[PDB]
């Protein structure tokens, strides 16, 4: 497959610098957009970063407006993170994300490993709750409801969702609440409003356990919902 | 007298004659430029100019016949001489620059492939813009003479002003005119490949235009040339200066007229300088009775048949 | 003495074929046309206009999503283009400068590419890395390929100029079966709704059916004066169209072997390049030397629309399977759609 | 060219299996064309702009 | 209207740009078409500038040169003959010292191949180089054999200078295709500047018109 490893962090000085690369392998850097996740050690996973395929448009959060800078290098094909007065918000679990956006596209398809990165409005999406009780074999429904719908103009219905492992990458399961990605059996599906949505699982085993995330594509910020842990 | 009326009959005429021209040859060169090319680009450019010399002077000289006692302040007929003298030196440029694109397309053929990013001839006449009005300019920050002075029998300094601009429009276009045809003529006595026929046409069409822009604009040249060496004997002129600056001023106010008419009707003077009989204005004159409808031919056979 | 009573026993045939097409045909396609309302005066206005190519185009295929088409050209570029945003997508480079056959795979995957070179190529749209790579190079032929067509996604149709078409296996890359009826050297294809047969036309002024599990021939077509430049299916399964330098468009049942009507007008000396039809019917596009585009109907045969948006030769021209738009394209490197 | 003559007889002769159906049967199939595709094409029944996806 | 849209105008604005970038470099080559007929020298003119077509490419000075070479076709022309309609010269290969073989003669037969092509109308007006081969075999053996109508003199010159004229004679009504007949002896050094002037005058000419002056 490809490699999306990432160079590492360590225990940064807070308001200090530092650079950080996604090692890159397999693929065309050239014609592939990159995304940086923020993921908070005990709770939580955000946005940091943006880059698109030709560096014409750059998107930041709310503190990262400032402060985090991106680049790009084609002939050795990698990419740097240049961190700038690092903050307690800042730091988290930082998930390198590749993605190509077109026609039928299928974005975060790939997702990276992290940092251990510590040191020493917007629309706001929330699940039902965080830790929903759960038995194997029995089809459970989690959902996530919105304040604003994400019926655009075209009709589509923007949303993602994620299964993360114990201590490994979280792989995608449905994009556009509709159609379901590679590598994944048929047993999960999207339903829901425009409003309220929600993500059926069913015939759980102890190959599904994790966090579970709404996402949110329909404008400029990607804020990510608070998050579900499936517990058993 | 009848002098000044029989000149503003001649001079609105040849105004109102040129705009009907003028604009026929930018629907064109519109619809030429369609599947045109650089070169046609600089004959819209030329065009545009053209239309910018459809004539706001033939409204002065008929209102109050020149005398320089105009009625705006002084303030808008200097802007008209401006636009005047600043289109004047264009079109010199503009077909300095085109028989520049001729040489670089003729003798250099191997390397002349270079040009064709369509962006740099509108970036040269842009330049060339800029040129000619940061040098007019500065004649109109030393004429703070807003007040009713003459600008042709003037005292040294602004004089020796135009001396200096108008040897400069004088001396560069013929030099660079003359360079490129001189070097094609060179080129072309090594060029053999082509009929000897269509090569004495081409050096008869570029010898002919040459020559048709030096007789059209040479008495001027001479005038103006006169005016500066007797300004430039500035321990005395030979003659009295009432005698000398063209005293006879019909002579001067004739001249004008027929130089404005040599410089009136530029794109019909380059259709003609390029060839005397052309197809193109065949299939012009048939796209005309296309869009027009005038030919009056089914009404007609039905009035003389219809009856019956 | 022995091929030429043969030879007239096929004549004797072909003559009891055509007493059957007279017969069957009791009153052609052309004398029940009165009662049906014509489709009238379609003002077809340009909704969208697909430019950015550079050179002459020469074919493009529609989807089964009837909103990505795929555009080829002698340039040397396959280009995936959108419906209503018009801003393209795939750039595919060819291996082969010349290139005049494409197809679309129905559901998208793969898209199969070939030239006068006799390779035909396929490459993948869905890819791991997300870029478009050679699948598989099909090869095994000579000549110059005319038309290719997807039967299946390891199932392809292949029609070029060694007078033979094949049908061919991607997984063993070997020619499943082979058709080497023609005589002449064959020119388009168009393959049925229900994808089990096949008609193909040649240059030598004829047509043959062809079954997918014999084989071998099923049905002989006859009547052009000179070679078919271009034929297309009927979507009902029953029929098709045929358009050749004659200029006179054909309808062929492929059921009943009948000539309906020669399909075309005197003011006509254009030749045909390129024929399809509806999804509902009713009309019948075609493509003319003169650059004026003609929309005739399926039932009427008379003048139904003109089109002029192109300025010079129609290459090619589709349909979308909704039956909602119209895509040409012509050698001004430009494409145009209609609604 | 007797080599091709048995290939010309062996087409000739698998060629004579014909279908004989009428024509005014298509006619009736594209008659529901008309009453039931063609209720939603566009070309033969215009639609609104409304449901047109390329306004 | 978000970000997908934003990001699929800048992928389409990408994919121009290097589209126009390919263009701009493909538009350098020059297009020769050759129209080889059998053992008409194609091994010994191939060697000289150095199942389907065969694409060749070389460099002369600082211009690139892109030669098609369609052999074994055994197709219908008229198909495939208007894609190198964009052809900038034609060229032709043909023996001289075959004027006694007959499979009917080949000389006779070559003609119609060359008033066919020219009195065409897709190449109305395109540059036509017509090389020959096998002089020293023609002269060697040599005249009633293939061309009893001529009933001259016997030796070479005579002999040879009247097959390249009736060859240029057969031009049709197509005289703006100049025949740049050349005296190919196949041994020697650069016969592509025999092509090499006859396209880069074209060239000239073919600016002229598009400079106006001519
Ligand atoms: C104002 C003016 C502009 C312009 O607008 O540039 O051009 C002119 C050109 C000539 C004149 N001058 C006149 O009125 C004729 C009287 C004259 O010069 C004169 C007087 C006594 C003896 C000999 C000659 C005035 C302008």
């Amino acid at each position: 497959d490809v490699q999306l490893v990432e160079s590492g962090g360590g225990l940064v000085q807070p308001g200090g610098s530092r650079k950080l690369s996604c090692s890159a392998s397999g693929f065309a850097f050239s014609s592939f957009g990159m995304h940086w996740v923020r993921q908070a050690p005990e709770k939580g996973l955000e946005w940091v970063a943006y880059i698109s395929s030709g560096s014409g448009t750059i998107y930041y959060a709310d503190t990262v407006k400032g402060r985090f800078t991106i680049s790009r290098d084609d002939p050795k094909n990698t990419l740097f993170l240049q961190m700038t007065s690092l903050r307690s918000e800042d730091t988290a679990m930082y998930y390198c994300v590749r993605s190509i956006y077109y026609y039928g596209s299928s974005p975060f398809d790939f997702w990276g490993q992290g940092t251990t990165l510590t040191v020493s409005s917007d629309i706001v999406m929330t699940q039902a709750t965080s830790s929903v009780p759960v038995t194997p074999g029995e089809s459970v429904s989690i959902s996530c409801r919105s304040s604003k719908s994400l019926l655009h103009s075209n009709g589509n219905t923007y949303l993602y969702w994620f299964l993360q492992r114990p201590g490994q990458s979280p792989q995608l399961l449905i994009y556009r609440m509709s159609n379901l990605a590679s590598g994944v059996p048929d047993r999960f599906s999207g339903s829901g409003s425009g409003t309220a949505f929600t993500l059926t699982i069913s015939r759980l085993e102890a190959e599904d356990v994790g966090v579970y995330y709404c996402m949110q594509h329909l404008e400029y910020p990607l804020t990510f919902g608070a998050g579900t842990k499936l517990e058993l | 007298e009848e002098s000044r009326i029989v000149l503003v009959v001649v001079y609105s005429a040849v105004c109102t004659l040129g705009v009907p021209a003028n604009c026929l040859t930018a629907w064109l060169a519109l619809l030429q430029v369609l599947q045109g090319n650089v070169l046609a680009v600089y004959l819209l450019c030329l065009a545009l100019c053209e239309l910018l010399y459809t004539g706001t002077l033939p409204l002065w000289v008929i209102y109050i016949r020149n005398q320089h006692r105009w009625t705006l302040g002084l303030l808008a007929c200097k802007v008209t001489a401006y636009i005047f003298f600043c289109n004047i030196y264009v079109s010199i440029l503009f077909l300095c620059c085109i028989s520049c694109d001729r040489f670089v397309a003729v003798v250099y053929a191997l390397e002349s492939r270079g040009r064709r990013r369509r962006r740099t001839a509108i970036l040269i006449s842009a330049c060339i813009f800029i040129l000619v009005g940061i040098v007019h300019y500065p004649v109109f920050q030393t004429e703070d003479k807003e007040t009713c002075f003459d600008m042709l029998q003037m005292d040294s300094r602004i004089a020796g002003y135009y001396y200096a601009r108008f040897t400069v429009g004088f001396a560069i276009p013929l030099s660079i005119i003359a360079f490129t045809n001189h070097r094609i003529f060179r080129s072309i006595k090594q060029s053999m490949g082509l009929s000897a026929a269509q090569k004495a046409k081409v050096k008869h069409s570029a010898i002919a235009v040459v020559v048709i822009f030096l007789v059209c604009f040479a008495p001027y040249h001479l005038v103006l040339l006169v005016k500066a060496a007797a300004f430039s004997y500035y321990r005395g002129d030979r003659n009295a200066m009432c005698g000398l600056e063209e005293r006879l001023y019909t002579a001067s106010v004739v001249f004008l007229c027929l130089s404005t008419v040599n410089g009136v009707a530029d794109p019909i003077i380059y259709v003609l300088a390029t060839d005397h009989s052309r197809q193109e204005v065949s299939r012009i004159h048939k796209g005309w009775k296309e869009w027009s409808m005038k030919t009056d031919v089914t009404r007609l056979t039905h009035s003389r048949d219809t009856e019956e | 003495s022995e091929l030429d009573q043969l030879r007239q026993e096929a004549e004797q045939l072909k003559n009891q074929i055509r007493d059957a097409r007279k017969a069957c045909a009791d009153a052609t396609l052309s004398q029940i046309t009165n009662n049906i309302d014509p489709v009238g005066r379609i003002q077809m206005r340009t909704r969208r206009t697909l430019r950015g190519h550079l050179a002459k185009i020469y074919a493009m295929h529609w989807g089964t999503d009837s909103r990505l088409l795929v555009s080829a050209s002698q340039d040397g570029k396959l280009i995936i283009w959108d419906s209503y945003t018009t801003n393209k997508v795939h750039a595919i480079p060819l291996r082969s400068s010349w290139v005049m056959t494409c197809a679309y795979a129905p559901s998208g995957n793969y898209v199969a590419c070939g030239g006068l070179d006799n390779i035909c190529s396929i490459y993948n749209l869905k890819t791991r890395e997300g870029n478009v790579r050679v699948s598989r190079e099909l090869a095994g032929h000579t000549g110059y390929l005319s038309c290719c067509r997807f039967l299946d996604d390891n199932q392809i149709v292949t029609s070029s100029g060694d007078t033979t078409c094949a049908l061919w296996d991607i997984e063993t890359g070997q020619q499943t079966t082979t058709f080497t009826g023609h005589t002449g050297d064959v020119m388009s294809l168009s393959l049925a709704p229900d994808t089990r047969l096949f008609v193909s036309g040649a240059c030598d002024a004829s047509a043959k059916l062809w079954d997918v599990r014999e084989g071998m021939c099923r049905q002989t077509f006859t009547g052009h004066e000179s070679d078919i430049n271009a034929i297309c299916f009927f979507p009902n399964g029953n029929a098709f169209a045929t358009g050749s330098d004659d200029a006179t468009c054909r309808l062929f049942d492929l059921r009943a072997d009948q000539e309906l009507m020669t399909y075309s007008h005197d003011n006509i000396i254009c030749g045909i390049t390129s024929v399809s039809f509806s999804k509902s019917g009713r009309l019948l596009l075609a493509g003319y030397d003169d650059f004026n585009c003609n929309v005739w109907d399926a039932l009427k045969a008379d003048r139904a629309g003109v089109l002029a948006g192109h300025d010079n030769r129609v290459s090619c021209l589709g349909v979308t399977d909704d039956g909602m738009a119209v895509a040409t394209g012509s050698w001004d490197s430009f494409l145009k759609i209609w609604n | 060219s007797i080599a091709q003559a048995r290939k010309l007889v062996e087409q000739l002769k698998m060629e004579a299996n014909i279908d004989r159906i009428k024509v005014s049967k298509a006619a009736a199939d594209l008659m529901a064309y008309c009453e039931a595709h063609a209720k939603e094409d566009p070309l033969l029944t215009p639609v609104p702009a409304s449901e047109n996806p390329f306004r | 209207l978000s970000a997908e849209d934003k990001a699929a105008v800048e992928r389409s604005k990408m994919i121009d740009r290097n589209l126009r970038e390919d263009g701009e470099k493909a538009a350098r080559e020059v297009k020769l078409l050759l129209l080889g007929a059998g053992e008409s020298g194609k091994s010994t003119i191939v060697k000289q500038m150095k199942t389907g077509i065969v694409e060749t490419h070389f460099t002369f000075k600082d211009l690139h040169f892109k030669m098609f070479d369609v052999g074994a076709q055994r197709s219908e022309r008229k198909k495939w003959i208007h894609c190198f309609e964009g052809v900038t010269a034609i060229i032709f290969c043909v023996a001289l010292s075959d004027y006694d073989l007959v499979l009917m003669n080949r000389m006779h037969e070559s003609m119609k191949l060359f008033d066919s092509i020219c009195n065409n109308k897709w190449f109305t007006d395109t540059s036509i180089i017509l090389f020959l081969n096998k002089k020293d075999l023609f002269e060697e053996k040599i005249l009633t054999i293939c061309y009893p109508e001529y009933a001259g003199s016997n030796t070479y010159e005579e002999a040879a200078a009247y097959i390249q004229c009736q060859f240029e004679d057969l031009n049709k009504r197509k005289d703006t295709k100049e025949i740049y007949t050349h005296f190919t002896c196949s041994t020697d050094t650069k016969n592509v500047q025999f092509v090499f002037d006859a396209v880069t005058d074209v060239i000239i000419k073919n600016n002229l018109k598009d400079c106006g002056l001519f």
